[PDB]
RNA sequence: GACGGGGAAUCAGGGUUCGAUUCCGGAGAGGGAGCCUGAGAAACGGCUACCACAUCCAAGGAAGGCAGCAGGCGCGCAAAUUACCCACUCCCGACCCGGGGAGGUAGUGACGAAAAAUAACAAUACAGGACUCUUUCGAGGCCCUGUAAUUGGAAUGAGUCCACUUUAAAUCCUUUAACGAGGAUCCAUUGGAGGGCAAGUCUGGUGCCAGCAGCCGCGGUAAUUCCAGCUCCAAUAGCGUAUA
């Protein structure tokens, strides 16, 4: 058959790959719109301020 | 201060001259005709046939009528009885010294199930020992260099988990009938 | 704490493991001296340190990932590579000068900066207290060129090996907590060569 | 043996000391000014950095020139001389860079055509030089 | 089927129990759990199901025999007094504290960094 | 010819050509029976010098 | 470049080298010095001052010695987990019941040691060995030996993964399910091919250049030694190199 590429090591990230992708992107899916985290407040200036 | 074993030993010696054509030609040969892997297995038999000539040389040059070498000398013609590489007749101490690699190398568990008819070549004794088929006083053996006693020669026979001597079909006889069970519908 | 990170570095990424979670107290900064807690878990929005066993080389202002899987291969931080590959302002031009050393990394880049706008070339870009081999290495640039054969070293104190191994064949080092007055120091030093 | 006596084994025991002391490689390992003037100071590798490469010829009845490296020991800052072992390495190695060098072959002598040299250079930049040469892996930079 | 020939009986008027060495035959069958074997040593030795604890189990090679320990007390409580308490909690008449060292040796420690009644109160 | 102190000159002009597609060779015991039987089984009486395993001539 | 011994490697017979290292005895806890308690200490996970080094501070003072278990820096050619448990072997205490980085367990682990997969069988394909005959043509091939990418069913193992077993809790071994191969791609490397020393006077490129070579030596526009393809030789999950 040929349904793959030539070898196996080629192909077997393939699918960890996609597993990561489809993972991150339900993960981009169910969020909560309440109770969020912090921000970053970022102090800048200039010398002997 | 670990509660460990640490104790080791080396089975085999390499010969001084690699690359002689005489000796190579003669472990080539024995490798051959008994179905061996390398030559670190005839290198282990000379070893140990090193070792048992250098004690039945050791007892031989000790004196006449002393316990030792009566002691000694007898464990070691019962053991290499038990083992099968003499018979009764040669019970004797200087006739340990006239023995040959080849004595030693017909009792291994290959050259048996060859030599009685389980296989059909050497190398099919041995493929077919490494395969668990091939079983001695209700036990299987899975490796081909087992030394079998004068007592273990008749107990040889196929195993009761093996499909050649009875016993659950393989893995190729099940799919062949799925696969005939699929044609058929 | 039983995962797999990456983080890259001066020689592409380096993959590692995480050792232990050091935290500040709530009320103080991380800028304490022995003074932190160990946790197995950590929350969203704080400010961690990590510990490493063999990274001693790191760009940071780059993200890092964690796989559950087993990372058998380094193949899976193609996107990491593609990532370091762009946006390259901090260009680390190795070439034959100064070897200079750092306690941080914005000090190291501070200073790197400061070569390069006055037209020195940099040997060595390590991180840490000053040993033998970095004394040992102005000692080799010591020949071809010997203009370039001092270490400057800021806001570090250097072991004492190191400046008898110095003093006994003549490599100066520049040593001080006080940036500008480093920098007067070695302008001066530079005006009398 | 020649003074063959019943009561005499300490007459032969220090003749037999002098006569092993008065040689060349018991003396050589039996004493501290080899070791002193050893590079390698009696070890199998050192490591180095490179100062500059340079070219040396070979001997009278063999033409070509050798092109070794000049690289001084971390150990103690000793300046030797050790030679780029195959072909085409010398673009590999780098001026100011880090190499492991091990010896020859002939216990610290100099081997064949090329003169005085009896270091090799086996690593640079913890990356093997047989690594570099069949394509099996890359360098970094 | 399975058929067991016990081993080595001795009896332990010392401590109210009887040693034996239990092989187990099954031709064919994978390895036996321990409670069918405590079922088993019930029905053949004529006592309660709930006294006899097993262990030790280890598979021969080739898979005909499997040969371990197993002991039979006279009672359940004569058996509570004198046993190794991780077997009960193998056959569930028995429950242990889940703390682990560290805690425990931190807890101790920092019992000892104080003096007084607040030893019992710092150490939660 | 350019120049004397370039390196690896002879490596950067070699013809490369790629190796071909081959059947895999046997290893572990059948190399052992394939160079017994070639060795020992299916040789033929010679007189004079034996040649080689490789003489081509 | 000395802790000592029991011992290790090689070894015809004699010897040579090593022994920091699990068992025995001795010495020290940065290095000298002094001491309380106690049966037993000049104890350092006890104390007191010196110097080397070093921590915190409101600057008045206060607090220490990982050549213990993990871990980090330096030094380097050169050496691992900032894990689980007192279940096993014992030890201390008022003692069945508490404690033990003494230990045991697993992880890392090509220092090293033992066993052992990467194939076997059957039929036409094509070269011959055994048997008288056809001097030479060719035939029983009923008895074979081999191998060329012809084919066929029979096999089991790595691995995925219910369970059972082990264990203080696990992991691994063994048992056992359901799946798991024909270019069985589920593809074996490390060196070498002038002599020593087993194995091409094969084919192309450079032309005392690049380089090979432990030693003789090989390279001068026909290289049995350089650089590449094919074939072949050596040992085989192991092989090459530098040092004592
Ligand atoms: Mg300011």
């Amino acid at each position: 058959d040929s349904d793959d590429d030539r070898t196996k090591e080629e192909r077997a990230y393939d699918k960890a790959k996609r597993r990561i992708e489809k993972r991150r992107l339900e993960h981009s899916k169910n969020v909560n719109t309440e109770k969020l985290r912090a921000p970053v407040i970022c102090v800048l200036g200039h010398v002997d301020t | 201060p670990v509660a460990r074993s640490w104790v080791c030993r080396k089975t085999y010696v390499t010969p001084r001259r690699p690359f002689e054509k005489s000796r190579l030609d003669q472990e080539l040969k024995l490798i051959g005709e008994y179905g061996l892997r390398n030559k670190r297995e005839v290198w282990r038999v000379k070893f140990t046939l090193a070792k048992i000539r250098k004690a039945a040389r050791e007892l031989l040059t000790l004196d006449e009528k002393d316990p030792r070498r009566l002691f000694e000398g007898n464990a070691l013609l019962r053991r290499l009885v038990r083992i099968g590489v003499l018979d009764e007749g040669k019970m004797k101490l200087d006739y340990i010294l006239g023995l040959k690699i080849e004595d030693f190398l017909e009792r291994r568990l290959q050259t048996q199930v060859f030599k009685l008819g389980l296989a059909k070549s050497i190398h099919h004794a041995r493929v077919l020992i490494r395969q668990r088929h091939i079983r001695v006083r209700k036990q299987v053996v899975n490796i081909p260099s087992f030394i079998v006693r004068l007592d273990s020669q008749k107990h040889i026979d196929f195993s009761l988990r093996s499909p050649y001597g009875g016993g659950r079909p393989g893995r190729v006889k099940r799919k062949n009938a799925k696969k005939g069970q699929g044609g058929a519908g | 704490e039983g995962d797999t990170i990456i983080v890259p570095g001066v020689e592409g990424p380096i993959v590692t493991q995480i050792r232990g979670l050091l935290l500040p107290p709530p009320m103080k900064e991380l800028r304490v001296k022995n003074q932190y807690e160990k946790h197995k878990e950590v929350e969203a929005a704080q400010g961690v340190k990590i510990l490493g066993k063999d990274l001693e080389k790191t760009l940071a202002g780059l993200p890092l990932l964690v796989a559950y899987k087993e990372d058998e291969i380094p193949v899976l931080k193609d996107e990491l590579i593609h990532e370091l590959k762009q946006t390259l302002n901090a260009i680390k031009l190795e070439e034959k000068g100064v070897y200079v050393q750092a306690s941080t990394l914005g000090s190291l880049e501070a200073l790197l900066e400061f070569l390069k706008t006055s037209e020195v070339p940099y040997a060595g870009i390590n991180i840490g207290p000053v040993h033998k081999k970095d004394v040992m290495k102005a000692s080799v640039m010591l020949e071809h060129d010997p203009q370039y054969a001092v270490i400057l070293a800021f806001d570090v104190r250097i072991e004492r090996d190191a400046q008898e191994m110095a003093d006994s064949l003549g490599v100066r080092i520049f040593s001080a907590e006080i940036i500008y007055h480093l920098f007067d120091a070695f302008t001066k030093y530079r005006q009398d060569y | 043996g020649k003074c063959r006596g019943l009561r005499t084994a300490r007459k032969l025991r220090s003749h037999r000391r002098d006569q092993k002391w008065h040689d060349k490689q018991y003396k050589k390992a039996h004493l501290g000014t080899a070791l002193k003037a050893n590079p390698f100071g009696g070890a199998s590798h050192a490591k180095g950095i490179v100062l500059e490469k340079v070219g040396v010829e070979a001997k009278q009845p063999n033409s070509a020139i050798r092109k070794c490296v000049r690289v001084q020991l971390i150990k103690n800052g000793k300046k030797i001389t050790a030679f780029v072992p195959n072909d085409g390495c010398l673009n590999f190695i780098e001026e100011n860079d880090e190499v492991l060098v091990a010896g020859f072959g002939r216990k610290g002598h100099a081997v064949g055509d090329i003169p005085g040299v009896r270091f090799k250079v086996v690593k640079v930049a913890n990356v093997s030089l047989l690594a570099l040469y069949k394509g099996k892996k890359e360098r970094p930079r | 089927t399975v058929t067991i020939r016990t081993r080595k009986f001795m009896t332990n008027r010392l401590l109210q129990r009887k040693q034996m060495v239990i092989d187990v035959l099954h031709p064919g069958k994978a390895t036996v759990p321990k409670t069918e074997i405590r079922e088993k040593l019930a029905k053949m030795y004529k006592t309660t199901p709930d006294v006899i604890f097993v262990f030790g189990f280890r598979t021969h090679f080739g898979g005909g025999k499997t040969t371990g320990f197993g002991m039979i007390y006279d009672s359940l409580d004569y058996a509570k007094k004198n046993e190794p308490k991780h077997r009960l909690a193998r056959h569930g008449l028995y429950e242990k504290k889940k703390t682990s060292r560290k805690q425990r040796k931190e807890r101790k420690n920092r019992m000892k960094k104080v003096r007084g009644t607040a030893k019992a109160n710092v150490g939660a | 010819h350019g120049s004397l102190a370039r390196v690896g000159k002879v490596r950067g002009q070699t013809l490369k050509v790629a190796k071909q597609e081959k059947k895999k060779k046997r290893t572990g015991r059948a190399k052992r029976r394939m160079q017994y039987n070639r060795r020992f089984v299916n040789v033929v009486p010679t007189f004079g010098k034996k040649k080689g395993p490789n003489a081509n001539s």
